[PDB]
DNA sequence: GCTTGACAAAAGTGTTAAATTGTGCTATACTGGGAGCCGTCACGGATGC
DNA sequence: GCATCCGTGAGTCGAGGAAGCACAATTTAACACTTTTGTCAAGC
RNA sequence: UCGA
């Protein structure tokens, strides 16, 4: 109920440019990991390794 | 007994050095008691005698 | 003067600023970041806010 | 030595003349003051000559937490009192008597200074003996003596030696690095917690409603008893002068309002606030 | 491999604070918060968001009276 | 130097460097309401 | 360019411990009584064992055995 | 509904035995530390020669 | 006036692991004793 | 001392 339409900021260090930080809408997910959109990977330069 | 700040004396360029026209090598000799210095002379009385 | 102090050669920047009795108008954004103020840019401009 | 004593006695004789007047002949008065001049030059000369003995003794006491120069200067202070107390009639070399005063000045200084948390001399005395007794028992037994053996050798109780060993603890620098330094790992104990601070306010809000339902004179007794608004807990006699009753009459009021407070209608909501 | 999610996942709202500076601490053992660094502030200034940046550097961390009031709000 | 030949930290050492008051506790800080964890692909997610 | 082994690395610390001891023995033999002292009078092994204890800990060469699996060890 | 007096506990309270604490002193003669430092790299600008 | 040398800087988050005694002065406890407070019971 |  509180999560609804409450944005959060995701950061992937190191942050080279401003796109290293982006806002998203949270979706409650099981497990301990984080689900990231595959298109934003180029911005964060985030490998899934 | 007073003491030099060491930020102005040791920091290059020496602030006390440029302020009193004193060389840093010589200024270090003064404040750390490695040699003497003439604080004042009597130019008139010396001239009479 | 505190924007240069936070950048590089903090010791040299401080002694020079104190000797000149410098005054910082707190104009730039790096100053407002340190003091916890609203940076003068983006949504922080004197008009938008 | 004779020049020093002569200059000192000459100085005191002129001091006796200051209160008694009797200005002496100008030639004798000028020579008396020269003896004091020479006496002080003799004292300075004797120190400057035996300034190296102080250094030769202070070398061995380094690495204990005192800087070399501080050991040397404190030794010089021992040399000053050595010259002030030295006696030349005994026919002994000055280094014989000065050695004692210089070592005592260095050691006494180490006990009063080198420790970040200063420890008195007598406590530093028992610790060193505790250490020597522990190092010899190591040589004898081949194993570290347990406090029972240490307390026995020291003529003191075992529970006392550990306390003394607790004093031997030395502080650690908050700035030690182990990259971020230790100082960052210490959390502030007195720092206010948000939940407990917000809970205290909601707890104050609840007590007001509970105490609001009661006799206006019963509520006043409870407020003064524990202090509440004022903050200073009062006593039955103090509350007796405001309501004009005996301290016994208030204890009756205190007991009746407490049983009314313990009763579940008021206390059912405050169970969560035990702690 | 020894890198597991159960060990790496960390979350914090309020926790222990540093003594000299009132900022929170680091590491999961200390239950600390994430460091918002110099390069991350650059990204925050590039977007031009002043309130989000001020929030992170005042009531989120170093403001003694502001953090308890924010929690109260 | 302290025990084990460690130079004591001085008033000037508090400001200077990456560990000083500026680049450490001023230009950046540790904040509340934050966390971290590993990232996995979210191929079924919307861009937002 | 040679490789200093475990046995040799420990040897250098024992050497420092013995050298740190002779300073006490050299200073002790002169001013400690006379003629009857013998090694029992003053031979302080505290600096010797301290060189060993201070080496196995705090030293970059002596590290906690890394063991996730028998391979890492 | 309140008060009484006797009443025990507590809270101070002043005074004394005690532990803790600080300073002085030790008389054959003894007199100038020892520790250490090897593997940037690039640069600027004083300072020193 | 010129060059040798001192001063300053070289990525970001993480995670984790080691002398001795004497003696005067003083503060601390220890005790005997009085006031101040919480109490139980009985009756006005 | 290792992970991206």
């Amino acid at each position: 109920e509180v999560i609804a339409e409450h944005p959060v900021l995701l950061n992937r260090a190191p942050t080279l440019h401003r796109l290293g930080i982006q806002a998203f809408e949270p979706q409650l997910v099981e497990g301990k990991a984080i689900q990231l959109h595959p298109l934003v990977c180029e911005a964060f330069n985030a490998d899934f390794d | 007994a007073p003491v030099t700040h060491i930020w102005y004396f040791k920091g290059v360029p020496s602030r006390l050095g440029y302020l009193l026209d004193l060389a840093p090598k010589d200024l270090e000799k003064i404040i750390y008691f490695a040699a003497y210095v003439i604080t004042s002379v009597d130019d008139e009385m010396r001239h009479n005698e | 003067w505190l924007s240069a102090a936070s950048f590089q050669e903090t010791t040299r920047v401080l002694t020079d600023a104190a000797i000149n009795c410098r005054s910082d108008k707190l104009n730039g954004l790096k100053e407002n970041v340190i003091i916890g103020k609203l940076i003068p840019a983006g949504t922080g401009i004197s008009r938008y806010r | 030595a004779k020049r020093i004593e002569a200059g000192l006695y000459a100085t005191q004789k002129l001091a006796e003349l200051a209160e008694k007047g009797e200005k002496l002949p100008v030639q004798q008065r000028r020579d008396m003051q020269w003896i004091c001049r020479d006496g002080d030059r003799a004292k300075n000369h004797l120190l400057e000559a035996n300034l190296r003995l102080v250094v030769s003794l202070a070398k061995r006491y380094t690495g204990r937490g005192m800087a070399f120069l501080d050991l040397i200067q404190e030794g010089n202070l021992g040399l000053i009192r050595a010259v002030e107390k030295f006696d030349y009639t005994k026919g002994y070399k000055f280094s014989t008597y000065a050695t004692w005063w210089i070592r005592q000045a260095i050691t006494r200084a180490m006990a009063d200074q080198a420790r970040t948390i200063r420890i008195p001399v007598h406590m530093v005395e028992v610790i060193n003996k505790l250490g020597r007794i522990q190092r010899e028992l190591l040589q004898d037994l081949g194993r570290e003596p347990t406090p029972e053996e240490l307390a026995k050798e020291m003529d003191i109780t075992p529970e006392k030696v550990l306390e003394i060993q607790q004093y031997a603890r030395e502080p650690i620098s908050l700035d030690q690095t182990i990259d971020s330094q230790l100082g960052d790992f210490i959390e502030d104990s007195e720092a206010v917690v948000a939940v407990d601070a917000v809970s205290f306010t909601l707890l104050q809000d609840q007590l007001q409603s509970v105490l609001e339902t009661l006799s206006e004179r019963e509520a006043g007794v409870v407020r003064l008893r524990f202090g509440l608004t004022d903050g200073q807990p009062r006593t039955l006699d103090e509350i007796g002068q405001v309501y004009g009753v005996t301290r016994e009459r208030i204890r009756q009021i205190e007991s009746k309002t407490m049983s009314k407070l313990r009763h579940p209608s008021r206390s059912q909501v405050l169970r969560d606030y035990l702690d | 491999l020894h890198h597991l999610v159960d060990d790496k996942i960390h979350a914090r709202s309020t926790g222990p604070y540093s003594m000299i500076t009132q900022q929170p601490l680091g590491g999961k053992a200390q239950f600390g918060g994430q460091r918002f660094g110099e390069m991350e502030c650059w990204a925050m200034q590039a977007y031009g968001a002043a309130y989000t940046l001020q929030e992170l550097l005042t009531i989120k961390s170093d403001d003694t009276v502001g953090r308890v009031k924010v929690y109260e709000a | 130097t302290g025990p084990g030949n460690r130079p004591l930290k001085s008033l000037s050492d508090l400001l200077k460097g990456k560990q000083g008051r500026f680049r450490q506790n001023l230009l950046g800080k540790r904040v509340d309401y934050s966390g971290r964890s590993v990232i996995v692909v979210g191929p079924q997610l919307k861009l937002h | 360019r040679r490789l200093r082994t475990v046995g040799e690395l420990i040897q250098n610390q024992i050497r420092v411990g013995l050298s740190r001891m002779e300073r006490v023995v050299r200073e002790r033999m002169t001013t400690q009584d006379v003629e009857a002292i013998t090694p029992q009078t003053l031979i302080n092994i505290r600096p010797v064992v301290a060189a060993i204890k201070e080496f196995f800990g705090t030293s970059q060469l002596s590290q906690f055995m890394d063991q996730n699996n028998p391979l890492s060890g």
